């Protein structure tokens, strides 16, 4: 399974994961804060 | 077809962009990489123009009006109904001219020539991008350009004219108007001079510089020469079309008031307030 | 800081320099004769406390406009 | 590019990242169901 | 086969491709009125328009310019490609047409036309060289000849202000 | 059919092909955004029975 | 220039890719359709 | 019946092949979707009453 | 360029197979979608 | 059946392949998102 | 396939479609920004309830 | 060029793999959304 | 990946990516200072509730 | 010119990333449509 | 880094930075000095608190 | 003419100086999000 | 694992780690002042009636 | 240039102390700030 | 540790950080003066009515 | 055309000019900001 | 540029310097907790 | 053609040509800011 890495690049395989792992937990974090209302509560949890 | 001595000159190079892709003729038309953008701008932009036609009132040709938009649009695009689509073949109209521009550029180096023939064209060209770039963006709206309509921009003409009473007291104006008429009876006196000493009544031999150095000495009290003649062209030509930018730029952002007022300056000078 | 004396002729730099100078001091002086505030020629007398200062608010009245009304 | 030898363990830390990876989210998410459940 | 270029490709409206060397052959912005008619120009009372200034003595360089006899010509690679011995004035409209060189490292003297020479300067201080951008030091050495050294045909000036056109495109070219 | 190919270079007519499909592409979504009923930025989120239709003058 | 064997090898990708853009287009005018139908 | 492909290039049939079948399948899909009311009732059976 | 009839004649076996697989499966998606909404 | 991948290239076809997926998963969860009404319900039960 | 990039210089083609995806990206964003539903500079906030609808 | 008939035996296979891995993770994801929300 | 700097030479990339970048920063902050919303020379000071809106779709 | 394994090279490229900019284009639509659904 | 002095003449780059910020710092002054809340020449003196603020959302 | 080497330093730094670029927009955006966001 | 460092430059390296980390710190603190209502609290605790 | 395989192996060690010397600090940081506002 | 610094010139380096210690220095400060009301509390103690 | 050393030693002017020159505009802004916030 | 011996010497004093200014900054705050604290 | 020596003579003029401008111009500042303070 390995020799699919034959002929690449290493260091653009890391920049290509690297790239998509950076906007897929932006991506998710941005749509759970909408969901969960959270940092909501938190925010309205010390406020005045 | 082919001139009978062309084939020799239809080399590569000389292209700007785009290497040997796009160098070759379609039939007597260079085409190049902007040749590829003129067309592409050009069919665009017309096919918005019949399409601006159909929605319109006519198909007669001198009443088609595609208008710009509402000031109150300032620098957003409109509802393509309400001007958008002015703004869009603006934009066509822009490529255009700039492509084709560049398009001679190629021609030119391609033949050995100078660049004098872009840059003359460069004149048209800045003084269409201040009717319709500039100016309305000094006003803070699109909707200060004139409308695309063989007849509605001369409307737009005279309406601008009028915005200052009494358009012709416009000094910058009086200058460009001196250009454009100064222009044509330099065009007149040299294309004369040229044809009639090619062309002398029959049974008289060809004429020679030096004939036509003579007359034009008697016209003017001064010999222009050949290529001063050429130069004195083109110095009118486009100064012509520089003062024309220059007078409608500076009527509105910069004067607002009547132009016959602007003369306030001169009547005032301290030797005889 | 000597320099930059080879990086370009002193004759070109000093002209430009003293060209710059100039103009922005003109620029300057015309733009404060222009204003309110410092039109020293006409209202130079006058003490700190008389002379001209901006408005902290324009004033209105609904009825009134500036402009003409249209489109 | 790459040759098998190097693709043979490349491969190999790529695996264990991965992996690693997983086991962190498993954790992150059973903390967040406990936190609100979502379905 | 003699013929000076070839087509590219077989479609319609493709370029030439040079078979020799451009610039000598004559093909391109190289290339010149090959059927222009090979006699002198002719001034209203019937004397040659175009000859070296010795042969008229009427003419003189205008008192306070450079008079640029003896200067060096600097061509587009910066070598010195020789320096001017004279000047060519036409005489119905008093200007200088060509420029005559004396080759550096060569025996031959070649014409060189004003509108492809410039100053250092643009002629407003200095003056003490001259500057041919279009082509290199070597190749002034083919310059085409005029058949006598009093007198240039109209074929001879197409000809030699072809050469200089050309080299803005194969000067600095393999294409030789 | 693929003689075409002998007559005209297809490194070209593709140019005229993929350009012609631009600007045919461009005057067709432009011809519908200028319309009323398929002006899909300001109203595409009507459905069918709320979309508008085009009428004459009903003509008393 | 390209031979005739060059000339159908062409050819093959060109109706290829002219049924594929077809196809695109067809689904595109169905869900236009669904969505706001012209006739 | 097999000489059919003989001319051909299985990649340029398969892709042909592919696109029809993507094309039929999502048009098929569309209007079933529209005469069959789901999943609008799908959407029905589980929307906030 | 293209298929002898030799691996033409191997590939219209793969075709014909995918062809017959392909419509056994649509049958049991007709099947199902009867059963569950007739449109006859 | 194998000799189809003859003269491909492993990594456009996994480049295809992959964004043919990244594409109909999108699109797919969309669609579900809106039939199935999650995650509004869950928006809805930790709302305030 | 890869041939097509043996008629056009790959170098090229990377730099004209650099080009026009910049131009086409520009024009529709511009068309966005000036649409009453899609100003979002102005009404970016609003809930997608609240956003305009071009009905009349 | 591109892959042999060697490398196509052998890609094949990681390719079935990974098709029925995939298949298989599906199956899983349905069956759960079905106990969770029918949707016939 | 390095090798494209192969492709162009940087010394020209460089000064299209820079002017490119400078147009598009003046082109949106003139945007933004031409808006309601985001003319912060002027109305920079006001609080986030207090900054300006657009107009809402109408009740029905 | 350019040789065919050149051109086989940079074909693998330009598929990815032709790809990749329409995977990252079609999240864009994703969170755009989120936001504020046009039709 | 500093290698890009080999592709650029620092002669040239010297001229063209100057010229920049120059511009950019004239407009910049320009931009105040025609705004309200910092028309420092007629409202320089004004506290921080009675200087212009430009129009909130007003809800009518 | 640019040597491979050099490139590949050159490409270093193009890299240090775009993740750079992007840091310093990254936050401006989040400062100017905290003083008055656009969604 | 330290193979995947060979070919690069350290002073590379510790300017892209440098600039995300002052990135990442200055966000979350940017972000964590909006939640937590400090230096909010601190502000009002010291300001003037 | 660039960094060999000795190099890299003496730099990973730094990198690796580095980063459990800056995840060490934000433990401390984070119990504090729990400590003084829990955030769930 | 120390050969971070080979090949780097001392100059730029203090240059460097000299720039960002006035930078945050004076951020700091802008920001401490708004949070904790000094030297607002100062001018009050000497101002006049 | 610079040197290696002289290109190294411009270049040392050059950071301290420019970063010289952002200390003196962090000061300018600091004053203003003093005088009339624009937030 | 810098020699492994010179950088020997500066990370000395670099380290230095910095251990002062920490040195001097957390009397700052020792003096600031005493007169205003913040939490 | 300018020497180093001659540059640094240059410099010393330069400097206090400089520096007499900038005494006698904030002498002018400050005469104008008794009269008329702008802030
Ligand atoms: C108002 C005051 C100021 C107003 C100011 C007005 C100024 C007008 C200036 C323009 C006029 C000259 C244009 C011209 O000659 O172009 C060359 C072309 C072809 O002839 P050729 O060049 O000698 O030979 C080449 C050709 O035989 C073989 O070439 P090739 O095989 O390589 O290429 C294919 C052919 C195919 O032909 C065409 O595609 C052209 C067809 C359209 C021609 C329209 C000309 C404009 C008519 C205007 C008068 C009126 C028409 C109603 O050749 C070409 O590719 C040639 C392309 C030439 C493109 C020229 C486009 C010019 C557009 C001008 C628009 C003017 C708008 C005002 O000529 C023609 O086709 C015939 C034109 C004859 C002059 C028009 C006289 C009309 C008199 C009244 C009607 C007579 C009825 C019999
Ligand atoms: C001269 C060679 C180095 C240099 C060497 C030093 C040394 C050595 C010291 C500093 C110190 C400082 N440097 Mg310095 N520094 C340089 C360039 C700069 C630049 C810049 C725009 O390039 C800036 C903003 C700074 C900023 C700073 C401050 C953070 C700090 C406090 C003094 C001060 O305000 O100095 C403003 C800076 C200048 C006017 C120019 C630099 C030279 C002058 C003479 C000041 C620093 C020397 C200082 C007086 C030495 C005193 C003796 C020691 C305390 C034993 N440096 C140059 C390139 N810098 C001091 C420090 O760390 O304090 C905690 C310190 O001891
Ligand atoms: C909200 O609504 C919607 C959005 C719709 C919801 C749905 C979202 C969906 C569908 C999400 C799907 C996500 C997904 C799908 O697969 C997510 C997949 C995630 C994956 C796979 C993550 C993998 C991470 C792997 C890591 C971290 C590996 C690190 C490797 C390291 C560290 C080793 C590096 C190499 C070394 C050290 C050796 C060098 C040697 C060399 C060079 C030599 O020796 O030469
Ligand atoms: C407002 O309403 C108004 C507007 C008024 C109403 C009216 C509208 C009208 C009149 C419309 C007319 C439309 C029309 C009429 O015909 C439209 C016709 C459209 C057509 C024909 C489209 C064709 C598309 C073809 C495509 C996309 C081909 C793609 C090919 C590809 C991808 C392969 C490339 C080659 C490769 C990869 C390798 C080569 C091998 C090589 C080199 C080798 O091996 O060497
Ligand atoms: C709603 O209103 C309206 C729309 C009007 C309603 C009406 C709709 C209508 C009229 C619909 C008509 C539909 C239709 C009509 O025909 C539909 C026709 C459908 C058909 C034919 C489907 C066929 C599918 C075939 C498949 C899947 C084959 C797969 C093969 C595979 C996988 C093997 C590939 C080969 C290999 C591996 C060998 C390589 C060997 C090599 C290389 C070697 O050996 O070298
Ligand atoms: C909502 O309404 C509408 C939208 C209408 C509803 C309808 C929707 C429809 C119709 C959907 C259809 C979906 C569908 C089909 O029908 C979908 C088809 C999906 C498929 C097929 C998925 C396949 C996944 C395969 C994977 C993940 C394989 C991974 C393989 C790996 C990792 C190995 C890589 C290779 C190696 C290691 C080789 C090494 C050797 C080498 C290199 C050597 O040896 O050289
Ligand atoms: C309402 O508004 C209106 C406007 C009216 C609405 C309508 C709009 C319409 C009609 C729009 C149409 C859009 C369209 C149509 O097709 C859009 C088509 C878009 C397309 C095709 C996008 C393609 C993008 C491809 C990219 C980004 C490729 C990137 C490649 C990279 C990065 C790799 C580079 C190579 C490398 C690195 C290798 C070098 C070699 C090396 C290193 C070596 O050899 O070593
Ligand atoms: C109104 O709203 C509208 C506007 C309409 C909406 C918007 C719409 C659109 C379309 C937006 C588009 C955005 C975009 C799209 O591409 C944006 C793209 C942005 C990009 C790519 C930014 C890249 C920045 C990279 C930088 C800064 C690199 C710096 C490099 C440095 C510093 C190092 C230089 C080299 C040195 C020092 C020496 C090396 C060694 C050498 C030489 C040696 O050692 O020899
Ligand atoms: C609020 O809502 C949202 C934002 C959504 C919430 C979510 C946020 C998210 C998702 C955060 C994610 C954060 C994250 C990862 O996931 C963060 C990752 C953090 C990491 C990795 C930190 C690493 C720090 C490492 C440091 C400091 C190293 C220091 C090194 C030192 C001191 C030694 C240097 C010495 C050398 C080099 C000398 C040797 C040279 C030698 C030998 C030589 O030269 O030879
Ligand atoms: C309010 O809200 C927000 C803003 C969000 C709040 C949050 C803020 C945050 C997160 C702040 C973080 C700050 C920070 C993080 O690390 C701060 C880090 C600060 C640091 C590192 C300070 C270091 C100072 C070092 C000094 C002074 C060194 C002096 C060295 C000297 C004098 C010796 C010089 C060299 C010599 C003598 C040469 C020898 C030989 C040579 C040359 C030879 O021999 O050749
Ligand atoms: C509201 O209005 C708006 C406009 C909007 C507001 C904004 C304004 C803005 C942006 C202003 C910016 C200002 C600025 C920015 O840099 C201003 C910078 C000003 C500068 C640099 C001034 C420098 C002056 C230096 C002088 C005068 C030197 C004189 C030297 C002399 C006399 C010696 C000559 C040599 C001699 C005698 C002998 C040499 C030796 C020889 C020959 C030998 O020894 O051989
Ligand atoms: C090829 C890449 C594509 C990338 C994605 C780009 C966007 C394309 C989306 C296509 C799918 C849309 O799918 C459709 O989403 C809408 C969003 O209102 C749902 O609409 C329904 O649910 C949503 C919540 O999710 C409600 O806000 C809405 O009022 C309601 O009508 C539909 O029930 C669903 O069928
Ligand atoms: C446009 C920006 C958006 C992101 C775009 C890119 C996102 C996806 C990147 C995936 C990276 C891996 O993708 C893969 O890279 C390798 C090199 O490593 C390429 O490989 C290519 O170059 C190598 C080496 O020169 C050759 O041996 C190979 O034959 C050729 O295909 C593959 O063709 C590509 O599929």
């Amino acid at each position: 399974m390995h020799r699919i890495w034959m002929g690449t690049d290493p260091h653009i395989i890391m920049s290509a994961l690297g790239s998509f792992l950076v906007g897929a937990v932006l991506v998710m974090h941005i749509w759970a804060y909408g969901q969960f209302n959270w940092p909501a509560t938190l925010k309205a949890k010390y406020a005045t | 077809a082919m001139l009978s001595f062309e084939k020799k000159y239809r080399v590569r190079g000389g292209t700007l962009i785009g290497g040997d892709l796009f160098d070759f003729w379609f039939g007597p038309f260079y085409v190049g990489f902007f040749g590829v953008t003129t067309i592409f701008f050009v069919t665009l932009g017309t096919l918005l123009c019949v399409w601006g036609a159909a929605m319109g009132p006519t198909w007669n040709l001198w009443q088609i009006n595609i208008a710009p938009p509402d000031l109150k649009y300032g620098l957003g695009l409109a509802p393509l109904r309400e001007g958008g689509l002015w703004q869009i073949i603006t934009l066509c109209a822009l490529g255009a001219f700039g492509s084709w521009a560049l398009r001679q550029a190629e021609i030119a180096r391609k033949l050995g020539m100078g660049m004098h023939i872009p840059w003359a064209y460069g004149g048209a060209i800045l003084a269409y991008t201040t009717l319709v770039v500039i100016r309305p963006f000094l006003l803070g709206a699109w909707g200060h350009g004139f409308p695309y309509g063989i007849f509605s921009h001369l409307d737009w003409v005279s309406n601008v004219g009028y915005q200052y009473l009494h358009f012709h007291y416009n000094p910058a104006h009086m200058i460009a108007v001196t250009f454009f008429f100064t222009n044509c009876l330099a065009l007149a006196m040299h294309g004369s001079l040229i044809l009639s000493v090619t062309n002398p009544p029959k049974g008289t031999p060809t004429g020679t510089s030096e004939q036509e150095n003579v007359f034009f000495r008697d016209l003017l009290g001064y010999s222009i020469g050949a290529i001063g003649i050429h130069r004195l062209g083109l110095f009118l030509a486009v100064g012509a079309a520089v003062w024309s930018a220059i007078c409608i730029v500076i009527s509105g952002p910069f004067w607002t008031q009547g132009w016959p007022e602007w003369w306030n300056w001169w009547l005032n000078l301290p030797i005889w307030k | 800081m000597h320099r930059i004396w080879l990086m370009y002729d002193p004759r070109r730099v000093m002209v430009a320099l003293v060209g710059f100078l100039a103009v922005l001091a003109l620029v300057i002086h015309f733009v404060l004769l222009s204003s309110q505030r410092y039109s020293w020629i006409e209202n130079g007398t006058l003490g700190a406390d008389q002379a001209p200062v901006g408005a902290s608010a324009p004033a209105a009245a609904a009825e009134m406009s500036p402009l003409p009304p249209g489109r | 590019g790459m040759t098998e030898e190097e693709a043979r363990r490349f491969h190999g830390y790529m695996v264990t990242g991965t992996l690693g990876y997983v086991v962190v989210a498993s954790v992150a998410h059973f903390l967040a169901w406990s936190w609100r459940p979502w379905f | 086969s003699d013929v000076k270029f070839v087509p590219a490709d077989n479609y319609n409206g493709s370029p030439i491709i040079p078979t020799g060397n451009p610039m000598i052959d004559g093909v391109g912005p190289a290339s010149w009125a090959e059927d222009r008619r090979d006699e002198p120009d002719l001034t209203y009372h019937g004397s040659h328009k175009i000859v070296p200034m010795r042969l008229d003595p009427t003419f003189s360089i205008a008192k306070g310019d450079p008079d640029p006899r003896g200067l060096p010509v600097i061509a587009a690679d910066k070598q010195v490609a020789g320096t001017v011995v004279e000047l060519w004035v036409n005489r119905s409209e008093p200007q200088v047409s060509y420029y005559e060189v004396q080759l550096a490292s060569g025996e031959r003297r070649v014409l060189l036309p004003t509108g492809y020479v410039q100053w250092p300067n643009f002629g407003l201080w200095g003056n003490d060289k001259l500057l041919v951008k279009s082509i290199t030091a070597a190749q002034f050495a083919n310059v085409p000849a005029t058949k006598r050294d009093d007198q240039i045909t109209l074929l001879e000036e197409d000809k030699i202000c072809a050469y200089y056109a050309g080299g803005h495109m194969y000067a600095f070219a393999e294409r030789s």
